[PDB]
């Protein structure tokens, strides 16, 4: 649905349908990004609706394939970043600079790999500063830890709150066997995203396109090795 | 009266001696009607006498005055109580009417004829008379239809009804275009009772409430006329026990459903049970808490939009499993909640971040702050708060009293269905007094 | 054998103000009735500590510290004095890791104190009090933050300070009256 | 209705006596064990497992965390002879509530 | 509509609270309340 | 203390002993205990059921 | 690490006739499963049980 | 002095007390706004006699480690690899005899 | 603990939530109704602000077919309009009080009719209702 | 999933219809009394 079509609906006509987890479609407009006046713009209603989640799996078949195996979603329609705002810089030559500041810009997503492995990840574009031409402008964003520093594991252990040992074992606690799990870290990561401006409507100041984002998955608060998650989808924004 | 010697019913089943005594049975039902009217008047005067304007209705343990308030009596914009005289006259009118009702019940029970059949053929009846029973059913079905029309007459022609969703703030509003479309009416009746649907509890505007009571008033009048001019058909005569105790069990089952429905109405509905009078619902208080802290934390400086909680989900805002932007935390379960204070800040996609960031009015903040401190949590001795609270506040929500009491009544009246229906079939078949030793049915049956 | 008859048909409660007067050494305050005397010493120079029976978060502490000054302004401006005494609200020394997932906090930060009020109130006798209200919020969100009413004044070269900590869920439930009452009652 | 029924009335009443008596006697054996703190407090296999991966969660591990709260928050007043002066920061509690 | 809450019901003449067996029960309730669902609450009141 | 942890092992041996010089033999299937127990009890019970039935007539 | 190195006895016989996919999403060849359907390793096992 | 764990507790908070019995340090559960953590107090462990003699530790991680060991009484070294010991305490023949009889 | 400055937070209503939860204060103070009646200028300002929303914001929503926003604008920041009109009308003398109340009821029926049309998404009828709503609102403001 | 829903709807309706018309089939008369 276009943005105006979405506003015509009421909350009771949208609730439970799935439209709320979709980015607006930019119809009319044109493809030449030169229709935008060269200058600075206030990014608004910036949405990123994924269309595919894939996870890089190490190939036991040798050859270092590390292909992105398809996944199945476990967490339902809770995975589209929306209402993001920031700054959009467009040049005379077509150079594009997108810098996001706030909004949703993160959403916990869990997918299941062939074999029963649930791989959670914090799908985010926090502090995304993408620079490039309108065909391929991309950048690097921040991936905060999937769990916060006050998250308590099932044994009460945590980074900023909780025990620092396996209290359950009053003698075997603090052993090098459990030391790794006893110590929990909530450091952040970084990921790479590439965007493209497929269509632009200068009349309404609305741009749309596709994106591809590769970011690490959850590390279990430092207790697990991350995986690469590739997210592809469509993005929408309103320049103003 | 009677005795066990001439009846076979002990004193603890004494009212069972009135089954075939039409006149005395009439007095009993008229007397208990006087008791119901008496309580309504007595409690109305009690609640008025114990009412102080310094506190809202839901803090003073009133359950009848909120009903009168919702009918648009003695209330102004925003739910403020402006006058108490309409509540007083309502209480007196019931209290006096109970006296004449009690006299008829006392007369028809002690002095009046024991049976109405011989002296008053119009009122006389025998339970097995399927025709006469439907006429009595038909007549009392019409008076129910007229009662339903009184509600729509008041909401459309006599002052109006209190609309908590009214534009410009909740106030007494005259309904002019009730929703009478069949699709809307059938939509409520046949939607699931589960979350998001809520069956008829989910009626969310007074146009639907009045439009619904137009259908009920019209159906009852037509159903009353139909059940007067007809008698049960062949398929009905072979599908029901035609005895007095059987008719009682039919109502006990039906009244049991109504008790459960009332329990869920008082707990969830915010349209026919405005939170200005009944207090916040369970979901409302939970949503109010996250709203209150979001407002405070934004003022203390925080992008509530991108604030991440300890679990990785949004601390203040997240997405519902269908995509709507909802408040975060354990309140995620109550994302279906719709209130007159949070709806203005809700676009077609859910909560509006821009509205939540720049356009939150102080009356909305005041409403949410009050609701979170008057959550329905409370104790039996009326100590407000969670079980780990201290004796500081004397408060239990009227919704908590209404939901709990009318669930207990609803369940016991379901056992009434089970009891009075199992006995009706057994009494009619003829083995409610025990197994006959001469011909035990199992002995005739072949061994298992 | 005390011999005192029970107060049958008495009619008047002995104390129903909610505060029990306390006369310390050089200071006086109105300790809330429902608070028990604690036996822990959180900070240097603690001479009095009471905590609520219900929640141990609700507590008050009077701190005397020799400082060799006369007036509290010599200890700095009210802004400077609070910053010098940031140990009053606690510290995050144990947590040394980095984190960006604490929504509503600066990077690598799990606690934050928001100064709501500063006042240089003067006593009836002309005693300069630096009174402060601060809402400390943590990543765990315990109690929904802690209101910490602090009033300090220096007499005879000793700094007399009172810190009344009240949990937020208790603050808007009614504990505010007791907290503010003890804070205002503090007199040196 | 149930598939099985009593056919001996004497056996029915002895059963009505055996069930309650045997139940109370078995409980009395367990309390004798608790007198010496010989308690079936934990499953070591699940506790060892949970200590090795912070993802393993069962309702049993959730009860163990509940017992930690009961012991710490109750001991100071329930056992005044121990003279426990637990400061607030050392008591185990979850986020927010 | 919870059970009887007798917390801080007995108070002495000067306003001090004299604990009962109900208050010891409350301390156990406080232990369970703060530990149940550790990572599920963001706000102090357990309304849900 | 890991120096003292391995000090005792190289020094005087640890506890719980073992039958003779060494009888751990952890390679032993251990499932053979269940195999031997089941192969004994199950046929033994079968024979005892028939004999007691026979001896009683 | 094929089937025959793991002591699998009835797995080769299911695979010999055409069963190659599991409800777990994996295939015996190593590729990813494509809607295994009823006749998986788990489905055939459940069928012989029923 | 570390407050020793009473026999009724499966798990006990570790708290260090001075000679008069006042809490001076502990391993806090909430490390966000602690006021007694051994890092703020600068607690150190010195061992007299036994395997570690004269050895002192100042890093908080090892001080916390031995403080937890201290609340269980005297600090011994245990071989947990020979028998693959799980790490939970067990009963003496005195305890088993009393329960059985 | 790191220290932050939030003295300005008290201004712009930090204590509004804490004022609304003080069961020691009357309900009128808690709900803010008493303060509006205390200073009519506060209520009179809200009436003026309400008029701006109806006269400016509602027109674009109907023209652009933003039905939900049109109804929300009719209940957000206007949710006190009924109270504010009542508070100002009471201060007027009795002779003018009946006139102000009569004018208000005409406007209240007008805004309710406008809200009904936005519910039905009838753009042509909603535009006509908005014109009547704006006209009747000016009549009420003149009399107050 | 739709095929599943239709299958379940057919099954639920079948058993409920048996229940409804089972009790409409002179059930009160299905008793050993005289
Ligand atoms: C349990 C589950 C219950 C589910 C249904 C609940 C509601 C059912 C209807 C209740 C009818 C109460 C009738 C009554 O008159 O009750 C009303 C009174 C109310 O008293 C007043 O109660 C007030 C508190 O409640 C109310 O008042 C407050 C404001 O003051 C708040 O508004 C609060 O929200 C509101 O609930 C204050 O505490 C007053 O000080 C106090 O006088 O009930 C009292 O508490 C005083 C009377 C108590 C005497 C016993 C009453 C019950 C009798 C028999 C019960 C069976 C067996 C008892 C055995 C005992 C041992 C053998
Ligand atoms: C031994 C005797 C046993 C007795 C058992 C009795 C239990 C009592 C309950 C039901 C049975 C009695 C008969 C029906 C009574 C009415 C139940 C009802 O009005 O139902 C709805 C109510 C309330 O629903 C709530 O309705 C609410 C409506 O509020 C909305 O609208 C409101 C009004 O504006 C407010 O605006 C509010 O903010 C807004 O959210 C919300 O939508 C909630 O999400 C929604 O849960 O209770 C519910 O939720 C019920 C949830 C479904 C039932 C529970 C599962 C049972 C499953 C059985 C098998 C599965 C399916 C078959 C079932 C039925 C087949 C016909
Ligand atoms: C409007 C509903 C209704 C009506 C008209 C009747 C009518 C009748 N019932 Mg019935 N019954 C009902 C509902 C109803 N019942 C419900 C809801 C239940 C489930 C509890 C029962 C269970 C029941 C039983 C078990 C029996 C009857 C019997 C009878 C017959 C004689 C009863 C009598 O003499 O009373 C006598 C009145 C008393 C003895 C007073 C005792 C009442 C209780 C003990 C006290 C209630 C007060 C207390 C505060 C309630 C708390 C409720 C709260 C917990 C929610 C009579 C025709 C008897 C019968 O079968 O006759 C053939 C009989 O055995 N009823
Ligand atoms: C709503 C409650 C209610 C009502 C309306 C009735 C009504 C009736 N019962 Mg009944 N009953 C009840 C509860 C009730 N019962 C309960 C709880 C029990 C269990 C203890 C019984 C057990 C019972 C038995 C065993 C019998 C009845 C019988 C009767 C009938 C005749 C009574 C009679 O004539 O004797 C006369 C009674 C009196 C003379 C007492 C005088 C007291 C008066 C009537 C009360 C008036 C007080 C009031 C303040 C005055 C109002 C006046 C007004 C103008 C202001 C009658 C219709 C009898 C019957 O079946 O009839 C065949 C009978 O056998 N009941
Ligand atoms: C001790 C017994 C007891 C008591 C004290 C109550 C008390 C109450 N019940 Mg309850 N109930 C009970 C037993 C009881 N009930 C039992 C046993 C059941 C069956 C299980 C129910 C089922 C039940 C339901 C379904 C509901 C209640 C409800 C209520 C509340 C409102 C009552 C009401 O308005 O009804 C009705 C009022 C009348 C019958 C008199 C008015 C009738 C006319 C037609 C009204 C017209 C007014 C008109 C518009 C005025 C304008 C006039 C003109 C200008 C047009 C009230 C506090 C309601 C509630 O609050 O839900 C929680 C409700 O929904 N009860
Ligand atoms: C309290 C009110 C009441 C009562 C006690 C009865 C009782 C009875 N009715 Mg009656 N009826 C009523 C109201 C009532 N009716 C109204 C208001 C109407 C107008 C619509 C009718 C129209 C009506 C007709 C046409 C017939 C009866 C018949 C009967 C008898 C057969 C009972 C039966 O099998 O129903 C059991 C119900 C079913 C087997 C089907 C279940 C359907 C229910 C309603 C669930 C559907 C829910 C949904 C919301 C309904 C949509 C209806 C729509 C208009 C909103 C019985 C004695 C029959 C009879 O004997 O003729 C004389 C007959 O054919 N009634
Ligand atoms: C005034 C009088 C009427 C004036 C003008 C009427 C004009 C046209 C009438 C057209 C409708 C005729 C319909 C055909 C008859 C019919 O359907 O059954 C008409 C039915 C027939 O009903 C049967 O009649 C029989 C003979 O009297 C027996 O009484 C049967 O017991 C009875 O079931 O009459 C009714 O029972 C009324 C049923 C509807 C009741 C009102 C429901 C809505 C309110
Ligand atoms: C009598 C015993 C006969 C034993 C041999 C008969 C054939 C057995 C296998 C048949 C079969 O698996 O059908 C399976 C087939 C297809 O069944 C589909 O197979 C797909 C394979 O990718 C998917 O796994 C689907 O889940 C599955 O439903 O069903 C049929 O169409 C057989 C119909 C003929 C059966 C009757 C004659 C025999
Ligand atoms: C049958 C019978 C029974 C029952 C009965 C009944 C149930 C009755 C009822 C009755 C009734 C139901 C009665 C009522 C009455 C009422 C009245 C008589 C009223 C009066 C009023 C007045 C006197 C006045 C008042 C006032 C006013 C005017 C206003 C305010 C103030 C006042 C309140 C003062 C019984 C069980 C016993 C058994 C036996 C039989
Ligand atoms: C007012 C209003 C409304 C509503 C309306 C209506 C219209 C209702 C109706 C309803 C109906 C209309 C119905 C209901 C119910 C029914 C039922 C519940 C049924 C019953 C029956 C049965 C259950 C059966 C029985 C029998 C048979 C015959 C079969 C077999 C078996 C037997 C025999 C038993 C609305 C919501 C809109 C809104 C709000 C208000
Ligand atoms: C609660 C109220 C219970 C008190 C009722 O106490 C009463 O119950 C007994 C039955 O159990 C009565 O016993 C009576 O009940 C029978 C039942 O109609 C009567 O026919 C007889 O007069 C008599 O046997 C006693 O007269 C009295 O003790
Ligand atoms: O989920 Mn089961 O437990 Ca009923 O409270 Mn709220 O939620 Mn959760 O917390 Mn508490
Ligand atoms: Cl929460
Ligand atoms: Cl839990």
């Amino acid at each position: 649905l276009t943005f105006d079509q979405l506003q015509g609906l009421t909350y009771l006509q949208v609730k439970g349908t799935g439209i709320a987890n979709t980015c607006p479609t930019l119809d009319s407009g044109s493809s030449n990004v030169k229709d935008l006046k060269p200058g600075t713009y206030k990014l608004g209603k910036f949405c990123m609706e994924p269309t595919s989640f894939t996870v890089k799996e190490e190939s036991q078949f040798k050859g270092g394939d590390a292909e992105f195996v398809p996944t199945k979603l476990m967490t339902r329609l809770t995975y589209t970043l929306d209402e993001m705002s920031g700054q959009f810089k467009v040049d005379g030559s077509g150079n594009v600079e997108l810098k996001e500041t706030d909004g949703i810009d993160y959403a916990p997503v869990t997918v299941q790999l062939p074999g029963g492995e649930r791989v959670p990840f914090l799908f985010s574009v926090k502090e995304l500063d993408a620079k490039g031409n309108a065909d391929g402008f991309g950048g690097e964003f921040v991936v905060p830890s999937y769990r916060g520093a006050t998250f308590l594991d099932p044994k009460g252990r945590g980074a900023a709150t909780g025990y620092d040992t396996a209290v359950a074992l009053p003698a075997a606690g603090d052993d090098e066997e459990y030391l790794k799990e006893n110590i929990k870290s909530a450091g952040a990561m970084k990921g790479q995203a590439v965007f493209s401006i497929a269509k632009v409507d200068a009349a309404t100041g609305e741009i749309a396109g596709v994106f591809e984002s590769v970011q690490p998955s959850d590390t279990d608060l430092g207790a697990k090795a991350p995986k690469d998650v590739k997210i592809t989808g469509l993005w929408y924004a309103q320049l103003s | 009266g009677r005795d066990q010697e001439s009846t076979g019913f002990a004193w603890w089943a004494g009212n069972a001696r009135l089954i075939n005594l039409s006149g005395k049975l009439l007095g009993a039902h008229v007397a208990h009607a006087g008791l119901i009217v008496f309580w309504a008047g007595a409690m109305n005067l009690f609640e008025v006498a114990h009412f102080v304007p310094e506190k809202p209705m839901y803090e003073q343990g009133l359950i009848l005055l909120p009903h009168l308030a919702t009918l648009g009596y003695g209330v102004g914009p925003g739910g403020e109580v402006i006058d108490t005289y309409p509540y007083f006259v309502s209480g007196v009118l019931h209290l006096i009417s109970s006296a004449v009702l009690g006299f008829g019940g006392v007369y028809h029970s002690l002095v009046g004829p024991e049976t109405l059949e011989e002296s008053f053929p119009f009122f006389g009846y025998v339970w097995k008379d399927k025709n006469k029973m439907t006429t009595i059913l038909g007549i009392h079905l019409i008076v129910l239809g007229l009662g339903a029309w009184l509600l729509v007459w008041k909401a459309m022609y006599f002052g109006g009804i209190y609309d908590t969703w009214a534009p410009g703030g909740g106030d007494v509003r005259i309904i002019t275009n009730p929703t009478v479309s069949p699709g809307v009416i059938f939509g409520y009746l046949f939607r699931s009772p589960f979350g998001g649907d809520g069956w008829i509890v989910s009626v969310d505007n007074m146009e639907d409430v009045i439009g619904g009571h137009i259908w009920i008033g019209t159906l009852c009048i037509f159903g009353g006329i139909w059940h007067i001019l007809t008698k049960p058909w062949a398929w009905a005569r072979r599908a029901f026990v035609w005895s007095g105790e059987a008719y009682l069990s039919y109502s006990l089952g039906a009244i049991s459903i109504m008790g459960f429905t009332a329990c869920c109405m008082a707990w969830f509905n915010t349209t026919a049970y405005p939170s200005e009078f009944y207090g916040p619902t369970g979901p409302e208080a939970s949503q109010s808490q996250t709203f209150t802290f979001l407002v405070r934390d934004q003022r203390l400086g925080a992008n509530v939009a991108s604030a991440q909680g300890p679990t990785g989900l949004g601390k203040y805002l997240m997405r519902s499993p269908t995509g709507e932007i909802i408040f975060g935390g354990e309140t995620m379960r109550f994302w279906d909640f719709r209130g007159p204070w949070l709806e203005p800040l809700r676009g077609p996609n859910g909560l509006d971040l821009n509205k939540l960031k720049n356009d939150i009015q102080p009356w909305q903040e005041r409403r949410a702050a009050e609701y979170m401190t008057h959550a329905p949590l409370g104790s039996l001795n009326s100590v407000g708060g969670v079980a780990t609270e201290i004796n500081a506040v004397n408060y239990v929500s009227p919704r908590s009293w209404l939901a709990t009491s009318h669930f207990c009544l609803g369940f016991f009246f379901f056992v009434g269905h089970l009891w009075h229906a199992g006995r009706a079939r057994a009494a009619a078949a003829g083995f409610e007094k025990g197994i006959d030793r001469d011909n035990e049915p199992v002995l005739s049956m072949r061994p298992l | 054998a005390y011999g005192d008859a029970a107060r049958v048909f008495a009619g008047n409660i002995t104390n129903k103000s909610g505060f029990i007067p306390y006369a310390g050494e050089g200071f006086a305050l109105l300790i809330p009735s429902k608070w028990n005397p604690s036996k822990e010493q959180d900070f240097p120079g603690v001479v009095l500590r009471y905590e609520d029976n219900g929640d141990a978060v609700n507590n008050l502490v009077v701190l005397v510290q020799k400082v060799g000054k006369n007036n509290i302004d010599e200890l700095g401006s009210p802004d400077k004095f609070l910053q010098d005494n940031a140990y009053l609200f606690g510290e995050s020394a144990a947590f040394t890791g980095e984190t960006l997932s604490e929504g509503g906090f600066l990077p690598n930060k799990v606690a934050a104190a928001s100064v709501l009020d500063v006042q240089e109130a003067t006593d009836k006798k002309g005693k300069k009090y630096y009174k402060y209200e601060v809402l400390t919020r943590s990543a765990d969100g315990d109690e929904g933050g802690r209101h910490q009413l602090i009033a300090a004044t220096v007499s005879n070269g000793n700094l007399y300070l009172i810190k009344v900590q009240c949990g937020d869920k208790r603050w808007f439930k009614g504990a505010k009256r007791e907290a503010i009452g003890a804070w205002d009652s503090f007199t040196v | 209705i149930f598939g099985v029924a009593f056919s001996n009335k004497r056996w029915l009443h002895f059963f009505m006596l055996f069930v309650p008596v045997t139940g109370l006697w078995m409980s009395a054996i367990g309390v004798v064990g608790l007198a010496l703190n010989l308690r079936a407090y934990d499953f070591v296999s699940q506790e060892i497992r949970a200590a090795e991966d912070p993802e393993f969660e069962t309702f049993y591990t959730k009860n163990i965390l509940l017992n930690e709260g009961i012991r710490a928050w109750m001991a100071a007043q329930d056992q005044p002879h121990e003279k426990l002066v637990f400061p607030e920061e050392v008591l185990p509690r979850g986020n927010a509530l | 509509l919870n059970g009887f809450n007798f917390n801080q019901s007995v108070v002495d003449s000067q306003g001090r609270v004299i604990n009962t067996w109900a208050d010891i029960i409350n301390r156990a309730n406080l232990g369970m309340e703060v530990m149940h669902e550790r990572n599920a609450h963001n706000f102090p009141l357990d309304l849900a | 203390x890991x120096x003292x942890x391995x000090x005792x092992x190289x020094x005087x041996x640890x506890x719980x002993x073992x039958x003779x010089x060494x009888x751990x033999x952890m390679e032993v299937n251990i499932l053979g205990v269940i195999a031997t127990a089941l192969f004994i009890i199950i046929p033994t019970s079968f024979l005892l059921i028939l004999y007691v039935k026979t001896a009683s007539q | 690490n094929p089937m025959w190195r793991q002591g699998m006895f009835v797995l080769p016989f299911m695979t010999r006739l055409g069963i190659t996919q599991s409800w777990g999403g994996w295939t015996i060849s190593g590729e990813t499963a494509s809607n295994p359907g009823i006749w998986s390793y788990e489905g055939v096992a459940a069928a012989h049980i029923i | 002095f570390v407050r020793r764990m009473p026999t009724f507790f499966e798990t006990f908070p570790v708290v260090l007390l001075d000679k008069d019995g006042v809490v001076r340090a502990d391993v806090p559960f909430r490390r966000s706004e602690s006021k007694y953590s051994i890092e703020q107090v600068g607690v150190s462990v010195t061992f007299y006699g036994g395997e570690l003699d004269g050895v002192t530790f100042s890093d908080p991680a090892t001080v916390k480690k031995y403080a937890r060991r201290a609340q269980l009484g005297e600090i011994f070294e245990f071989d947990r690899a020979t028998l693959q010991s799980d790490g939970v305490f067990r009963t003496s023949p005195r305890g088993w005899f009393t329960f059985a009889h | 603990l790191d220290l932050f400055d939030d003295r300005k937070a008290r201004q712009a209503g930090f204590d509004i939530i804490y004022e609304a939860r003080d069961l020691d204060l009357p309900q009128g103070v808690r709900d803010g109704l008493a303060q509006a009646r205390e200073n009519l200028d506060v209520a009179k300002a809200r009436i003026k602000e309400a008029e701006k929303r109806i006269d400016a914001d509602l027109d674009a929503y109907i023209a652009k077919a933003y039905w939900t926003e049109g109804r929300n604008e009719l209940r957000r920041q206007v949710g006190t309009l009924r109270f504010d009109l009542n508070a100002v009308a009471d201060t007027l003398p009795k002779a003018a009080k009946k006139e102000a109340q009569a004018a208000k009821n005409e406007f209240l029926a007008a805004v309710e009719a406008l809200d009904l049309q936005l519910r039905k998404k009838n753009g042509d009828k909603a535009a006509a209702a908005l014109a009547d709503t704006k006209a009747k609102l000016d009549a009420v403001i003149a009399k107050l | 999933m739709l095929t599943l829903k239709i299958f379940v709807y057919t099954v639920v309706t079948f058993f409920v219809s048996l229940f409804i018309f089972g009790f409409l089939s002179n059930d009160p008369g299905r008793n050993p009394g005289q």
